[PDB]
């Protein structure tokens, strides 16, 4: 049906309905048969006698015990449903189709509604498993708050069985989202849902509701129904388009058009719609339409008065019944009720006479008027009532159950009891039709929904059989009322009114991109349904009689509104493309709930200049308050009132921006207001400024202006908390009372003289005893934040800070709830403009926690004439008057030295490969003649001069053949000596290995090119085994540690260093360590050396070729722009304060923006999280769901590709390359990775989304890469880190095949405030510093083993050859040298490394300090050097252990390790894992990594089936059993210990304490050892004993049929007689060897499935409390006593089979 | 009915300080002023009533016969039409470091006299007798006059006579006291820059316009006060006039019923 251009422009205001809510579309008013009409001086009367229904033809109810025993459970009260519920029970129970039901008020329609809830239940329940309360989510819309509170009351009652809770979505607290994550059943209001999912903040639990009920349905006739539609619209355009199945009910009144509405709600006629007349109706009712002919206003009103009067006397008099009569107002209830009393008073005792008869009139009337408070309680003993909200809750229940006693004969109440409680008061008026209407500004005629819940709270169901409704109303309205009470009046759409805004919020949440797709979405609305059925009726124009679906029609409307949405620069809008895109204007409009042309206003007057009166002038000009007019009879009051505001308004006079200005300040200010029109225009002003102030807000807020914005915000508070910003903190505490607070605003003291104070102290000093107590508590739980912030100049142009936030106060629930958001504000020294800003959560949990210190980190720009000062503002969001702001002086600060000219790139001859002078080395690149323009440039100096070299280029400049032109000038010449290169991660060692060790074959000169794998003992001498080594910092560290003794370390004249510019990077240092030594390595032996550097572009690049000893002739630095494929790089800010509603937002711009850049070309998708590859790839699939092309990056039919079917391990990766994505993560097995490899680059699947934890392992490339997100959570401080600068070049360097254009293509998709950061970086160098000064003690611990920092001068001589030495010169504040001077320079060396050793000598490691503090390395400190145990780690390993070993807790000791807290923590796999503790034995802190790693331990203890996710169990188990091998060589000294030595036997073989050894040979499940034990196969032994062919009683006769086994035995009984070794270690006075063998001729590590990749250690003899004695040995002993014990094995990983044999 | 028309005027001040006008000088020392705080200045000050702010700053190590003005510090004070009450201490503050004190920085309500007024040369000089620290680097009065849509800056020096005469005028506050004379103040090369950008320094409770809170005043002025570095308010701010924000007790409630729907 795709049909783009449109041909005629639309004026929306033409089209709108005007008098909306009074709207009559029918001409006809059908009457019932016993209609009279009668006539009376002043007014005439219509009388509709009442149906009758007590004969229900062919019908009667359902019993309860129909339902499930699971469903019978809320109907407590009733023994059987009814007729209105039971036609529906099989649609609303037994199927899952859209409901719309129309049944009369009071008719019992709520248990239909449940019934569709608990169907819901029947979907969540289960025989076992029953009761899930997070897998769905419910929701339930009502008109008004009244309702959604009782709804939630007995939702919440009758639901309690279920353990579900109902809430009410409202606030502040539930706007912080907690309430809608952690209760079910949701209850709330249309505009309050709507503005929750227009935010998207709760996106994540916002897709888990499968249900949702709209009660009063019929609303959509009201202003109120744009509301509905923009709901339901969008919940079924997805619902059918997605296939995310969510249901619909519909809970309407008797209305005409319900066909429509049907049709509206997507529902079958035959099953889904259900009609109930008024013979339906409780109980029947008879209609009196009374209409006012005088023409005069006053003369209307004393008629009203006087028809209330008689009508008084003949529901009463005549007939004797409780008389309810409505008014609309509060004041008017007490006049109108006073009227009827006073004027009775013709001495007509009667009804007066009549109510008399019991000792009622003697008691009760007399008795309650004088015990409630509320005066006007005159009328109260004549049997009158009042009842509106001003009344206290004590009164307006006594009111309330002495009409329900009968006491009250006549009660006047307001619309408050017409929604609020039920009373049925049998006879109920309506004096007069009239409200006034705020918004409208006018006298506009009663709402219509209004009408229907008065009247029909009719007579008493169960006491009365004659329902008398009586409606006073004009005769020029009773045409209206008549269609309202007889089901004549037709439910239109209003949705032309708001069409303009609602189409700006579908733009705003993504829903809508394109013109078609706002035409799709419209086509699910309430307006184009009856567009369809009433072409003439909605003035289509006839104009599309040929337009099939209305699709033009629907083209020219989202037209017409995308123009004016365009004009006010809400969105972004190409006319004739028909694409769209909504700005940040158009957000917040759609946030707030605010016009369009109020946002435009704000945008065009608003100015960083202005202050308090202007603010509040731009405020009163908002297209809200446009209605509102200054009437005469006011503006006396006005004037006396403008002259007395607290903001000055002086500047506008007696127009309706003056009226709406000292409104807003009377209601602050409390003055007075007397006119009924002046407080109603006020209540209004009121409750629309809280989401206009804040609207201006996020305005100033994202147009950088720091004193507009602080304003906007304190207004914000202002009409939120209603008080002045320099008025009493005390009124944000509701548990707070008046006199307090009074007293504490007369007294001359700041809010800074409350805190930190005893109750003594404080009683005196606001002068008053009694609040001494409370008011302590008070300000203690106000929120208080103090501050510490730190300065690091990361560059000359830009300031990186970082700040330190630390709660000072207690936490209160009822104040605080779970979340308290903050404001982080920097301005600059003129407090003018906003340098950052962003929002900081506070959790109860972090605040409450002993160590409570929340760090973020963000950066600033800065002026080279750098201003005197910044200012950091700490400020909250809801809370007035708590703010915590700091001064950043900058006179300590001192800039960095300036970056010199990149080394420009010179244009000369492109150097063809002939140039090398052979040809057989121009086999390195064939086909191309002449090779990288680069090296073309660094050339003559790579493969001639023998000294130092430095390369930095971008990241895929055609980089690493830097290197090559090294070795193949080395390699080419005699005696071609050994050499070394190092990458950065293990990733890249072995990735350019496999592709040098094969592509590189060749041995003419280079030969064995060997990668290091970690262990010593095999790379000690495979480098002398090889010509080359590849390996890691950290196995280049531990070995090659001495320098001094080693055969191969000298002789490496060319040393590689790859990526040395991530020697910055996290574990870098011990990059910059081995690169420091290096160097210093060559000139202890004079021998000549040379050392490549390869890396990107660098800020600053003559400190790191220094680093390397390499003049300016010989150092390249070329900007991050030379690269030979341009990079198109996209940026694009998202504003969005929440993690996952962010990911699910770049779900659909990434979709696009791969179809954009590159519909033929490939595509990576970086994404933060390993789960979130899955995820992003789930949305992204469902993206193309919507544009109806699921299999759009599938270019070749499953077939071909099906036979990879269950060849890939994961499912999720099945699916997902089913329809073309595929993705990439760390936790994908090798298998699953080739399958990958192989589809992407074969061109079978065109888009792949990799975890940004495999930038540097993946292999791919692509022509646009997106990088979706730029920050990762770290479960380590509780925070979402910023992206290192390193990843997002190494992310766009995937991005390397170009296009037509030659132009690779890249997308960053990152947070609002992050954009200047990244894009400035992009554009310029990447700057690094070390950041070894963090981590001395580490690398001291391993160089004081090494005999080279037994001095700690030579520490200071080791310092120099660091890079972080030649920076801390050139960049001292960034280290935090305060003195650039040398004598402060080493002053400065001298401080930290005596305090890092100082460090080690508080914890366990050498101490002394007289003749130099000099250490030589201590037993823990050189066993953690050799397997690189961070001190951290074993300073936790030397306190925790006890008297007794006590085992169990060495694995919490194992666990309590370092090294594992820098593990993946998604956040919500809570669940599951303390699931896990459930099925283990044995304070953990739940979130903590430390927990993980025990419960982690435990399942591989019981061999438990765990998730996907939950790899990282495999990675505790890669190092720790290098750990634990440590764990044991510490305990050596003192005593036992050597339970470790178990316990590695249990990880290793994954076993128990001591279970049956049968668990380690393969299969033998748990199972299988009990047909073991039944037998005589208890070890492995008698195993082998009861397996061999000869005996077993020759398999006991047959027990290889016990076993399950059968086939594939062999397998088992291999491990046994192969795998599994035999022993050969054999066994000198009172006081004072051998080899392993078994068979012969065998050459054999460890049978390890389990496991993913020794001989020494014995132990001998006890006593009492045992001590430990670990080719023989020498044990030269002194001691007392003889004795003579036993001696152990060795088997360092093995089950059970240990001996102990004395 | 006096100060309302004022505070809305106010609002024009900023077109004010864009177009300012220095006053020239024939003579036989120079300062520069930083525009920014200048600026900000002129927006704080009243149409009607002076301010004043005391002025700190120092000489640039390239040319010592310059004095850059660095910062302008606000002290509790009680305008007045043509004088201004100050008090009789002096900030302290670790940002004032390096830096010395340079007189101080008023404005006129009326036009400017083309000699240094004798409240100015009161003024200028009993500061100079009573602080100690006042007196030794040469310090200056700068006077800002207000001209509708302009401004017109001054540098006054007090000379010697000016100095005791100024001391001991006991009393005759007027427009021409006994001993007055036109030639008790030179003028001073003034220079505005914008290459570097000055600081503020207000009191610590925030509050320096004691107009509003002069029953207030008399407990400080003969007192130490603490002095931060942070952002000036304005002159009709809502902390200078916290009484007209002070709740009256009209009815609390709302007799006016409506549903805000948006919880």
């Amino acid at each position: 049906v795709g049909g783009l251009q449109p041909k005629k422009l639309v004026n929306l205001e033409n089209l709108v309905f005007d008098q909306g809510n009074h709207l009559m579309t029918n001409p006809r008013v059908r009457m019932p048969e016993g209609t009279t009409k009668r006539v009376f001086k002043g007014y005439e009367e219509i009388h509709v006698p009442p149906p009758k229904k007590r004969s229900d033809p062919t019908d009667q109810n359902i019993p309860v015990t129909e339902l499930p025993e699971w469903a019978r459970i809320p109907f407590n009260t009733t023994k059987t449903l009814n007729k209105i519920q039971s036609k529906c029970f099989p649609t609303a129970f037994l199927d899952d189709g859209n409901m719309l039901v129309c049944a009369p008020t009071g008719s019992g329609k709520t248990n239909v509604a449940m019934l569709t809830m608990l169907r819901e239940i029947g979907k969540n329940r289960n025989e076992k498993g029953e009761i899930d309360l997070d897998a769905f989510k419910i929701v339930y819309i009502a008109p008004l708050k009244a309702l959604v509170q009782e709804q939630v009351g007995n939702f919440g009652k009758r639901l309690e069985p279920y353990g579900i809770k109902v809430s009410e979505l409202t606030g502040d607290r539930q706007l912080t989202k907690q309430q809608i994550s952690e209760t079910q059943v949701i209850v709330t209001t249309p505009e309050k849902w709507d503005v929750i999912t227009r935010k998207a903040t709760d996106i994540s639990y916002t897709n888990l509701v499968r249900l949702i009920i709209i009660d009063e349905i019929h609303l959509l006739h009201d202003d109120r129904g744009p509301v509905l539609e923009s709901i339901v619209s969008r919940t079924i355009r997805r619902t059918e388009q997605t296939g995310e199945p969510v249901r619909i009910i519909g809970l309407s009144a008797t209305l005409p058009n319900y066909r429509d509405v049907a049709s509206f709600l997507r529902v079958d006629f035959e099953k889904g719609l259900f009609y109930f007349d008024g013979s339906y109706r409780p109980c029947p009712l008879r209609q009196e339409f009374i209409g006012v002919t005088d023409k005069k206003a006053i003369k209307q009103l004393k008629t009203m008065n006087d028809i209330t009067y008689q009508k008084v006397l003949e529901h009463v008099g005549q007939n004797r019944n409780q008389m309810l009569i409505f008014v609309h107002s509060r004041k008017e209830t007490a006049k109108t009720a006073k009227y009827i009393r006073d004027k009775a008073l013709e001495m007509d005792t009667i009804n007066q006479i009549l109510k008399h008869d019991a000792g009622t009139r003697e008691v009760l009337q007399e008795a309650a008027s004088s015990v409630n408070n509320t005066d006007l309680k005159d009328l109260l003993p004549y049997g009158f009532g009042i009842h509106h909200a001003g009344m206290s809750r004590a009164d307006r229940t006594d009111v309330e159950d002495l009409f329900a006693s009968g006491h009250i004969q006549v009660l006047v109440c307001t619309a408050t009891l017409a929604w609020g409680v039920n009373l049925p008061a049998h006879t109920v008026i309506i004096k007069g039709t009239q409200v006034y209407s705020p918004e409208k500004g006018s006298w506009v005629e009663l709402s219509p929904q209004d009408v229907l819940q008065m009247l029909g709270r009719a007579g008493r169901p169960q006491y009365d059989t004659y329902g008398e409704g009586i409606i006073i109303t004009t005769q020029g309205e009773i045409p209206y009322y008549l269609s309202l009470l007889n089901q004549q009046l037709p439910i239109e759409s209003q949705l032309v009114s708001k069409l303009v805004d609602s189409l700006n919020a579908e733009i705003v949440l993504g829903n809508v991109r394109n013109r078609d797709e706002g035409v799709e979405w419209l086509g699910y609305t309430y307006l184009f349904v009856r567009m369809l059925r009433s072409p003439g009726l909605y003035s289509v124009g006839a104009e599309y009689e040929d337009d099939v679906a209305l699709e033009q029609k629907r083209v020219d409307l989202i037209h017409s509104a995308a123009m004016v949405l365009k004009k006010s620069n809400l969105i972004k809008y190409d006319e004739k493309t028909g694409k769209m895109q909504a700005t940040e204007l158009g957000r917040i409009a759609s946030h707030y709930y605010i016009s369009h042309e109020s946002m435009d206003t704000y945008n065009k007057l608003i100015h960083p200049a202005m202050n308090d009166v202007e603010l509040f002038r731009v405020f009163a000009q908002s297209g809200e308050f446009k209605y509102i007019p200054v009437r005469q009879e006011e503006k006396l009051e006005l004037a006396k009132l403008l002259a007395r505001v607290p903001i000055p308004v002086k500047e506008s006079i007696e127009e309706p921006t003056a009226k709406i200005n000292v409104l807003l300040q009377a209601y602050i200010s409390r003055l007075k207001l007397e006119g009924l029109a002046l407080m109603a225009d006020m209540v209004y002003v009121t409750q629309s400024a809280g989401r206009i102030l804040r609207a201006i807000f996020e305005i100033c807020l994202k147009k950088g202006w720091a004193s507009v914005a602080k304003l906007a915000l304190n207004m914000c508070k202002m009409a939120e908390k209603r008080m002045w910003p320099t008025m009493s903190p005390l009124r944000q505490y509701p548990t707070c009372p008046a006199e307090i607070i009074k007293k504490a605003e007369r007294m001359d003291v700041p809010w800074s003289s409350y805190f930190d104070l005893d109750p003594p102290r404080m009683g005196e000093l606001l002068g008053m005893p009694k609040a001494g107590k409370t008011v302590c508590a008070l300000v203690s739980k106000f929120p208080r934040v103090e501050i510490q912030g730190n300065v690091q100049p990361m560059t000359r142009s830009m300031l990186r800070i970082e700040l330190t936030i630390t709660p000072n106060f207690q936490w209160d629930v009822e104040l605080h709830g779970v979340t308290e958001s903050f404001w982080i504000l920097v301005e600059d020294c003129d407090g003018e403009e906003i340098l950052f800003h962003d929002v900081f959560i506070l959790r109860k949990d972090l605040a409450e926690a002993e160590e409570n210190e929340h760090t973020v980190e963000f950066t600033v720009p800065i002026s080279e004439p750098m201003p005197p000062n910044y200012f950091i503002s700490v400020i909250s969001d809801r809370w007035m008057h708590s703010e915590t702001r700091m001064p950043v002086s900058f006179q300590k600060l001192i800039l960095p030295e300036r970056f010199p000219p990149h080394t420009e790139l010179l244009d000369l001859q492109p150097l063809p490969v002939s140039a090398l002078k052979a040809k057989d080395y121009a086999a390195l690149y064939p086909n191309w003649q002449q090779f990288n323009k680069i090296q073309t440039q660094t050339f003559n100096s790579l493969y001639n001069t023998d000294n130092n070299v430095l390369v930095a280029a971008p990241t895929g400049s055609g980089k690493t053949v830097c290197a090559e032109f090294a070795l193949l000038r080395h390699w080419a010449k005699k005696d071609a000596g050994r050499a070394v290169y190092i990458a950065p991660f293990q990733e890249l060692v072995d990735l350019r290995f496999q592709d040098w060790q094969k592509r590189l074959s060749h041995l003419r000169g280079g030969k064995e090119i060997v990668k290091l794998t970690g262990e010593t003992t095999t790379d000690l001498k495979l480098l002398e085994q090889g010509d080359l080594i590849l390996a890691t910092p950290l196995q280049w560290d531990v070995l090659s540690r001495q320098w001094k003794r080693r055969k191969n370390v000298q002789t490496v004249e060319l040393f590689i260093a790859d990526d040395l510019h991530m020697l910055g990077g996290q574990m870098g240092y011990i990059y910059e360590i081995v690169v420091s030594r290096m160097h210093f390595i060559r000139t202890q032996t004079e021998l000549p050396m040379r050392i490549v550097g390869l890396s990107v572009s660098l800020a600053n690049a003559r400190d790191i070729g220094e680093w390397i000893d390499a003049k300016k002739h010989d150092i390249y630095n070329f900007s991050p722009h030379v690269r030979p494929v341009p990079l198109e790089l996209h940026i694009q800010s998202y504003t969005i304060p929440h993690f996952p509603s962010l990911m699910l937002a770049m779900a659909k711009p990434t979709y696009l923006a791969i179809t954009q850049l590159s519909p033929d070309q490939p595509a990576i998708v970086f994404v933060p999280s390993r789960k979130q590859t899955r995820a992003t790839a789930r949305d992204l699939l469902t993206a193309c769901l919507a544009d109806d092309d699921e299999d759009r990056f599938l270019h070749v039919e499953v077939d071909q590709i099906r036979k990879l079917l269950d060849h890939v391990q994961e499912e999720a990766l099945a699916e997902a390359l089913s329809h073309g994505v595929g993705y990439y993560h760390e936790a994908l097995s090798q298998s699953d990775k080739r399958i990958v490899k192989h589809l992407y680059n074969n061109g079978a699947i065109q888009v792949l989304i990799a975890s940004r934890d495999v930038c540097w392992e993946l292999d791919f490339t692509a022509h646009l890469v997106v990088v979706m997100g730029t920050q990762f959570f770290e479960g380590k401080e509780h925070r979402y880190i910023d992206y290192p600068l390193s990843e997002v070049l190494q992310m766009f360097g995937k991005a390397l095949q170009p296009s037509k254009d030659g132009r690779s293509r890249g997308v960053l998709m990152l947070p609002a405030v992050k954009r200047e950061y990244y894009k400035k970086f992009l554009n310029e160098a990447l700057p690094v510093e070390s950041h070894l000064h963090n981590f001395l003690p580490d690398a001291f611990v391993t160089e004081i083993s090494t005999k080279m920092i037994e001095s700690g001068e030579d520490a200071i001589n080791w310092a120099t050859f660091t890079y972080f030495y030649r920076r801390l010169l050139a960049n001292p504040s960034y280290y935090g040298l305060q003195d650039p001077t040398h004598d402060g320079l080493s002053q400065y060396l001298s401080d930290l490394v005596e305090t890092t050793l100082k460090q080690l000598s508080d914890a366990r490691i050498i101490e002394m300090d007289e003749d130099e503090g000099t250490v030589a390395p201590l037993n823990a400190a050189m066993i953690a050097a050799y397997y690189n145990i961070s001190y951290m780690t074993m300073e936790m390993f030397l306190l925790s252990l006890s008297h007794k070993s006590k085992l169990r807790t060495i694995l919490e000791i194992v666990t309590a390790a370092t090294e594992f807290e820098s593990i993946q923590t998604r956040r919500h796999e809570e669940g599951i894992l303390k699931r896990i503790y459930d099925h283990v034995p044995v304070n953990p802190v739940w979130d903590s990594a430390h927990f993980k790693a025990f419960v982690l331990v435990q399942a591989h203890f019981s061999r438990m089936n765990l998730p996907i996710d939950l790899a990282k169990d495999q990675e505790v188990i890669l190092q720790k059993i290098l750990s634990l091998l440590s764990a044991i060589v510490d305990i050596l000294s003192s005593e036992g210990a050597l339970n470790a030595m178990e316990m590695s036997q249990m990880v290793v073989q994954a076993m128990w304490d001591r279970d049956s050894p049968l668990k380690q040979i393969p299969n033998f499940t748990p199972e299988v050892v009990k047909v073991a034990n039944k037998y005589g196969i208890n070890d492995i032994f008698d195993f082998m004993e009861q397996m061999n062919p000869e005996e077993n009683p020759n398999y006991a006769s047959l027990v290889k049929d016990l076993g399950l086994t059968q086939a594939q035995l062999a397998q088992a009984a291999n491990f046994t007689n192969n795998k599994y070794p035999d022993i050969t270690l054999e066994f000198d006075n009172i006081r004072a060897h051998i080899e392993r063998e078994l068979e012969e001729d065998e050459e054999p590590t460890v049978h390890a499935p389990f496991y993913p990749g020794n001989w020494w250690l014995v132990v001998g003899e006890e006593s009492t409390k045992t001590l430990l004695a670990i080719v023989k040995l020498e044990f030269v002993v002194p001691s007392p006593g003889k004795h003579d014990l036993k001696l152990f094995l060795m088997s360092d990983s093995y089950v059970g089979v240990d001996q102990d044999p004395s | 009915t006096e100060w309302r028309t004022r505070a809305i005027a106010t609002s024009n001040l900023r077109t004010r300080a864009n177009n300012m006008y220095v006053a020239p000088v024939d003579n036989d020392i120079t300062y520069v002023m930083p525009k920014n705080i200048l600026k900000k200045f002129i927006t704080i000050a009243d149409l009607r009533v002076q301010v004043a702010g005391f002025l700190y700053g120092c000489s640039p190590a390239d040319n010592d016969q310059v004095k850059e003005i660095r910062c302008i510090v606000m002290v509790p004070q009680i305008g007045g039409n043509r004088s201004v009450q100050l008090p009789q201490h002096l900030p302290q503050h670790e940002m004032l470091k390096g830096l010395e004190p340079l007189g101080l920085i008023h404005t006129m309500a009326g036009n400017e006299l083309p000699y240094m007024s004798p409240a100015d040369v009161t003024t200028h000089a009993k500061l100079v007798d009573a602080h100690p620290s006042w007196k030794n680097q040469n310090t200056l009065t700068v006077t800002v006059a207000f001209t509708p849509g302009s401004v017109s800056l001054s540098a006054w020096a007090l000379t010697p006579l000016g100095y005791k005469w100024g001391v001991e005028n006991k009393d005759p506050n007027v427009d021409n006291p006994q001993g007055f004379t036109t030639t008790m103040g030179e003028r001073r090369q003034l220079l505005l820059s914008d290459k570097f950008k000055g600081f503020f320094l207000v009191p610590d409770t925030g509050k320096w316009n004691y107009s509003f809170m002069g029953s207030s005043f008399s407990g400080i002025e003969k007192k130490p006060y603490h002095v931060k570095l942070d952002t000036p308010l304005p002159f009709y701010s809502e902390q200078h006039r916290p009484i007209h924000f002070t709740s009256f007790n009209e009815l609390e409630d709302i007799w006016v019923d409506r549903a805000d729907n948006f919880a």
